[PDB]
């Protein structure tokens, strides 16, 4: 925990940890290890971090003491089938079904998977079985808000009267499907979490793709071309009718307008009018693959970019153009296209792209699609942009919000947010586009420009007597001597610098190396302090004795500093009180450490490499002193 | 499945935050200024807010100003050790440790540096009297702990060195 952790993880991700080739070991569990361990011991696997107990079932509908979970017998594949198989190839259809417990969104998600190898495999390692190095363990790979996470489960599946209570094929022989659902429950905390699920989400987590989705009631014009264009790129589509069986869409050719409709629980597809479509089905869901999903040598893929961000109450949580005091404070991004979508009818000048903003897991989300803020973004045509900032709107409260665009080449700025300001969250924005697009972050570069005041001859003759008559016997003031004095020029706006502050004050300007302030140094302090009161003065437009969090950005700039949004979050989280207020004592204390923390760096970094190198000892000293 | 203690606090958690399970500084300040401020088995007014804000910071990896329960649990556990090391060195039960005991109490605490650093830490957490109240003794150990944990996190391989760009340097030192 703490910052040093996120930083290590961050560095790890930048080395590829969390990419499909190097997925994150969920809970730090590794499949090969634990498997081998169980093999050396001639035991079958028993997962400690999601045992065959109530825990893994539910907390409310599927809770402990709940009758629905009373008298479940967890049993392993060998104990409900003579010959358990992981997966059979040839698969031309599906017969998965749901047990008496267990949401039916899994049907369609799993059904989509069983009709593309390259897909399935991306989430279900094929090298797996009951006949090879079997030890009652399996493993899967899910996509999680932008990165991949490998989850491991022991095979015991839940059953009442020897009937599987969840996802399970009707034949009764192939176990992979039931075992995938077990691991997905796992990374969501328990089966019951999967209760209200959406198929686009879990299908998103089974693929790494992005779901684009249309209430047929109110289709857009140009849909058929969208249908057709997805099928070329390779996207799984899925349609159905609202109360309820899921079908997909496998083709979309003119002759007339006509799209072919498959049903995986059949062995096969069938033609139907696009117009009849519109009329028999009520949803259409499209799921666009990342370009590294299929290895089709020229299948034309999406070009993908993604980035990660945060909102934090007090600094970065602004959002919605409805709130112009703060909207500009959200984190900003620049999307810049070049090759317009190539010609055919359309209309131009069309670089086509998908924008997705997904919201990362919050610590109270016990179940799918619950406690999901309202989120949204703006795009704008052409340093952090100010208040003087092309579709925007459509601010839904789903886990992911998405909008398809086609806009002229050039530069655009994306600003994602929540609808009302002040809500903490993380997010990932991905952009899939026809041609190479570019992404860059736009924010203030880090910059400490502090005016080098001084001291030169003169120095108030009043100054002079003043410090001597204050230093006492040594002609030096301590953080303490200093403490009380300032408390005097102070109470007579504020109730004194705290004692910690005082101390850092002294740390900054000591240099004598002695813990005490000479005459010259106590005049620098004093001028900086006066400088801090000025700045603090103006920001306190409202002349309230206090400053709101949201104003530090600006404050800090007048004090000669420019930071990026994450450093801004760290200041308000560390220097403000609930209610987003920063007292005058905090404020300067902040600004002093920040001056010191930059100094130490440029000095250890005199050639400006952009990085400094420290050994425990030197770390402990600088870092605390 | 956890020390009856932790599962009680937990109440104080669920009361204050619900399913969020997290706690502000000042909220968490209270909770601590209760188990340890009532008891005359130990002299101390209470933990400072500042002291308190730090506990949260070094243990917040999401930069939200909240201390998660799991993290709370790590903190408390060392907090109760460092309780051990406190009393064990506050002979006079003054509500301070006199200067000359600290370096024992510190080495006691698992952290072993030299004279040169203790001649600084002491010189920076003590009072004019050169003695460190409990507040300070704990606050320090909280830091030291986290700057040590920070380095391990940034040296996963073995070099006994870390290299930080500027953003890393200020995240790691401003949130501390």
């Amino acid at each position: 925990a703490g910052i040093a952790m996120k930083l290590a993880t961050d560095r790890e991700a930048a080395e590829g940890l969390g990419s499909h080739e190097r997925a994150i070991k969920y809970l730090n569990q590794d499949y090969e290890t634990l498997r081998n361990e169980c093999l050396e011991a001639g035991a079958l696997f028993q997962d400690p971090s999601f045992p065959a107990l109530p825990s893994s079932l539910g907390f409310k509908e599927l809770g402990p003491y709940s009758s629905k979970t009373r008298g479940i017998e967890w049993k392993r594949p060998t104990e409900i089938c003579a010959d358990p198989q992981f997966i059979i190839g040839g698969a031309t259809r599906t017969d998965i079904c749901q047990g008496a417990l267990g949401d039916s969104w899994l049907l369609a998600a799993i059904a989509s998977l069983t009709l593309n190898e390259e897909i399935l495999a991306r989430v279900v390692p094929l090298d797996q079985s009951f006949q090879e190095n079997y030890a009652g363990i399996f493993h899967f790979q899910f996509w999680q808000y932008g990165e991949w996470v490998e989850v491991v489960v022991d095979d015991r599946l839940p059953t009442k009267d020897g009937e599987l209570l969840f996802v399970h094929s009707a034949e009764g022989s192939e176990f992979w499907s039931a075992l995938l659902e077990k691991a997905y429950a796992k990374i969501n905390g328990c089966y019951e979490a999967l209760s209200g699920g959406a198929t686009t989400e879990g299908f998103e987590d089974f693929t790494g793709g992005i779901a684009e989705w249309y209430e047929l009631r109110k289709p857009p014009p140009n849909l058929f071309k969208i249908i057709q264009k997805a099928l070329e790129k390779g996207s799984l589509l899925g349609c159905s009718i609202d109360i309820g069986h899921a079908y997909s869409v496998t083709g979309a050719e003119e002759v007339q307008k006509l799209i072919r409709i498959r049903n995986p629980w059949g062995q096969g597809e069938f033609w139907m009018s696009f117009s009849d479509f519109l009329r028999h089905y009520s949803r259409l869901e499209i799921c666009n693959l990342t370009p590294d999903t299929l290895t089709c040598d020229s299948y034309k893929k999406w070009k993908l970019t993604k980035m990660d961000g945060n909102w934090r109450r007090g600094s970065t949580a602004g959002g919605c153009r409805n709130y112009p005091n703060t909207f500009w404070m959200n984190p900003q991004y620049l999307i810049k296209l070049e090759e317009e979508d190539e010609d055919d009818e359309d209309g131009e000048r069309g670089c086509t792209f998908l924008v997705g903003l997904i919201q990362k897991h919050r610590r109270r989300q016990r179940k799918m699609g619950e406690d999901m803020h309202t989120i949204g973004f703006g795009i704008y045509e052409v340093s952090k942009n100010f208040f003087l900032t092309e579709r925007s709107d459509t601010f839904i409260n789903l886990r992911e919000v998405l909008n398809r665009f086609k806009l002229p080449p050039g530069e655009y700025v994306l600003v994602p947010s929540t609808f009302e300001p002040h809500k903490n969250g993380d997010f990932c924005i991905r952009v899939f586009s026809e041609k190479k697009a570019d992404y860059q972050t736009v924010d203030d570069e880090i910059e400490a420009n502090i005016e080098e005041i001084a001291n030169e001859e003169d120095i108030g003759d009043g100054f002079r007597r003043l410090f001597a008559q204050l230093a006492g016997e040594d002609a030096e003031i301590s953080a303490f001597e200093l403490q009380t004095i300032l408390r005097r020029v102070l109470a007579k706006k504020s109730d004194g610098f705290s004692i910690e502050t005082c101390k850092i004050m002294v740390d900054m300007l000591d240099e004598d190396g002695s813990g005490k302030l000479g005459l010259k140094e106590f005049y620098i302090l004093w001028t900086k302090i006066q400088k801090y009161q000025k700045i603090y003065r103006e920001i306190d437009v409202d002349r309230s004795g206090t400053m709101n969090s949201y104003e530090m950005r600006k404050a800090l700039e007048e004090a000669g500093f420019k930071l990026p949004c994450q450093l801004h979050q760290v200041i308000v989280a560390r220097f403000a009180d609930d209610e987003l207020i920063i007292d005058f004592d905090n404020f300067v204390r902040c600004l002093v450490r920040l001056e010191i923390l930059f100094k130490i760096f440029k000095q250890l970094d005199p050639e400006n490499t952009g990085t400094i190198q420290l050994d425990l000892i030197s770390w402990l000293s600088f870092s605390v002193l | 499945n956890e020390s009856e203690e932790e599962r009680q606090f937990r109440k104080l958690f669920v009361q204050l935050a619900g399913d969020d399970m997290e706690v502000s500084a000042t909220e968490l300040m209270n909770i601590l200024n209760k188990v340890v401020t009532r008891h005359p088995d130990l002299k101390t007014d209470g933990f400072g807010i500042d002291t308190c804000r730090s506990m949260v910071a070094v243990m917040d990896s999401d930069t939200t100003g909240k201390l998660g329960f799991e993290e709370f649990k790590y903190l408390w556990n060392n907090i109760k050790k460092w309780q051990g090391i406190y009393k064990r060195f506050d002979t006079d039960r003054s509500g301070t440790i006199g200067s000359n005991e600290l370096p024992g109490a510190f080495e006691a605490a698992g952290f072993h540096l030299n004279q040169h650093i203790y001649s600084m830490i002491i010189r920076r957490y003590s009072d004019e009297t050169g003695n460190m109240d409990f507040d300070n003794f704990i606050s320090c150990l909280v830091r030291l702990d986290a700057m040590f944990r920070a380095f391990r996190s940034l040296d996963k391989n073995g070099t006994g060195q870390i290299q930080v760009n500027i953003q890393e340097w200020l995240q790691l030192t401003m949130y501390s």
